[PDB]
């Protein structure tokens, strides 16, 4: 599975 | 990384006698590529 | 054909009555309006009317200041209609000859200024100017030669460097070897200073339309002793070509009418923040970006949102903001409007943790006057114009204010500031009750007592 630090999206995108 | 930051620079003669503030900056680690590497300090909540 | 001539006898006066006040009131500020209002009547027949008006404009003694406006208007009218400039190059030239024969140099000054500025627009040829300077120098009227040279000498040096450097060798021989009068002397020496350091500085202050706004039509004239100024210029002339003139004017007028009519940025700023050890460094990097005035508010928004992503407040953001604010007023106003933006619109989207950080942040900037306490004027402590998000925000903001300043200093800063929306000293009693309730319930009641005096009076 993809690691959390990849899955999480920087605030400026959302 | 912790060293891609700008290092404070100020006249050393005055700095030894009084707080000069941060009047100048000197480069830290650098690379040809135009990109700002994050510094570890910005990810650790200060003790206070 | 008699009826047509009678109609033209009336049309001529219609044109005259419309174009005379336009020229007579011309100014450098309203020139474009005058130019467009000239073309609402058929000017192709009113060429002579305009030319007579221009000659009268230059003859007027008070209109010396407005000559550049007249010259620019003549240039525009010549670009649209070359014949106007064609006949003006003769009539103004002959008028100058006449006024020099009568030695009325005040009007000669206006005519020479108009002709020099027309030279700068290529409306008139260099030949006219060299004839004028020959005529003045054979009389030794230096006061006008100097005035003409200040304005057009720098072009005359490009076009006729032979005669121009003869006129300079004559003018300098006078300055260096003749017993001049002081008011003349200092104006000649000031013409030498002009050439020495900025030869175009004699035509700086005039209105200068760019070359794009007109088309170059150059007209020239050679003055003979037999020639006389047309004293009957502007009088009625039979118009055998009225219909075609109107059709052409139609095309010209319609010509005049047709001719007259971010995720990457957020990322960049965010990475600037996250790559800095101190607020001074972060502020320096952002300032070095030279962000455009319209983007400054969005930058402040990015800084606020970044600070709201942290688990707690940080002095880093307060120092950063403070350095931005003190750098330039545009940053201070961006922060002012971001504060009122946050309280008026964004607070409803903030959770209690984010409101805690935000309250402490703004309280810190207010506690040091980086944001004036007048910004709190937007706060309206009432059950209708406030919400739990806003009240929680106010609570944290004031808690920071009291922690940094102390009750006494906060009390004195509030007293010296008009905050009727938080400490109503007049108005509806229940606003006073609600305000004292809020401030005592957050523990700031010591601030309230002064207000309660009114609450007590309201009971009787």
């Amino acid at each position: 599975h993809i690691p959390r630090y990849i899955r999480n999206q920087p605030w400026y995108y959302k | 990384s912790a060293s891609h930051i700008l290092i404070p620079a100020s006249d050393l003669s005055w700095s030894k006698q009084t707080d000069t503030g941060i009047t100048h900056f000197r480069a830290g680690m650098t690379h040809e590529d135009e990109k700002l590497i994050p510094t570890i300090f910005r990810y650790i909540t200060t003790w206070e | 054909q008699d009826e047509d001539i009678k109609f033209q006898r009336e049309n001529w006066e219609m044109i005259r009555s419309h174009v005379s006040p336009i020229i007579s009131n011309l100014t450098m500020d309203n020139l474009q309006e005058s130019h467009r209002d000239l073309f609402q009547v058929n000017i192709l027949i009113g060429r002579n009317i305009i030319c007579k008006n221009v000659v009268d404009f230059t003859l007027n003694k008070q209109n010396g200041r407005l000559i550049p406006a007249l010259s620019a208007l003549i240039a525009l009218l010549n670009s649209d209609i070359p014949d106007i400039g064609e006949t003006l190059a003769k009539e103004l030239m002959l008028m100058f000859v006449q006024q020099f024969n009568r030695k009325d140099y005040v009007s000669c000054g206006n005519i020479l200024q108009c002709l020099s500025i027309l030279f700068l627009y290529d409306v008139i040829h260099e030949i006219v100017i060299l004839q004028i300077l020959l005529l003045l120098l054979e009389k030794n009227s230096l006061r006008l030669v100097i005035a003409v040279m200040k304005i057009c000498g720098w072009k005359l040096a490009l076009v006729s460097k032979k005669t121009h450097d003869m006129i300079w060798e004559k003018l300098r021989y006078i300055l260096q070897t003749q017993e001049l009068s002081s008011t003349l002397r200092e104006s000649l020496e000031t013409l030498f200073e002009i050439r020495q350091k900025d030869y175009k500085s004699g035509s700086q202050g005039l209105f200068i339309l760019d070359p794009t706004s007109y088309t170059v039509h150059t007209h020239s004239y050679i003055v003979s002793d037999e020639d006389e100024a047309n004293k009957e210029l502007g009088n009625f002339e039979k118009c055998e070509n009225f219909n075609e003139l109107t059709m052409a004017f139609d095309t010209l007028r319609q010509k005049l009418l047709i001719n007259n009519t971010d995720v990457e940025f957020k990322k960049k700023i965010y990475l600037v923040l996250k790559s800095s050890l101190s607020g001074d460094e972060a502020a320096h990097k952002l300032l070095k970006l030279k962000i455009a005035n319209n983007l400054k508010k969005s930058v402040v928004d990015i800084i606020i949102k970044s600070s709201l992503q942290e688990s707690t407040f940080s002095k880093f953001y307060s120092i950063l903001s403070e350095r931005m604010i003190t750098f330039h007023r545009s940053w201070q106003t961006a922060y002012n409007e971001t504060f009122e933006q946050n309280y008026t619109q964004d607070i409803e989207d903030y959770e209690t943790d984010q409101l805690r950080i935000l309250g402490k942040f703004w309280g810190h900037l207010i506690s040091y006057e980086f944001l004036p306490m007048d910004c709190l004027k937007i706060i309206k402590l009432t059950e209708e114009e406030s919400c739990p998000q806003g009240r929680i925000f106010i609570k944290f903001l004031f808690q920071e204010l009291v922690n940094e300043l102390g009750l006494d200093e906060l009390q004195l800063r509030l007293n010296s500031s008009k905050l009727d929306g938080m400490f109503p000293l007049e108005g509806d009693a229940e606003h006073i009750r609600y305000s004292i309730n809020f401030f005592t319930a957050i523990g700031l009641g010591l601030l309230t007592e002064d207000m309660r005096s009114r609450l007590t009076i309201i009971q009787e």
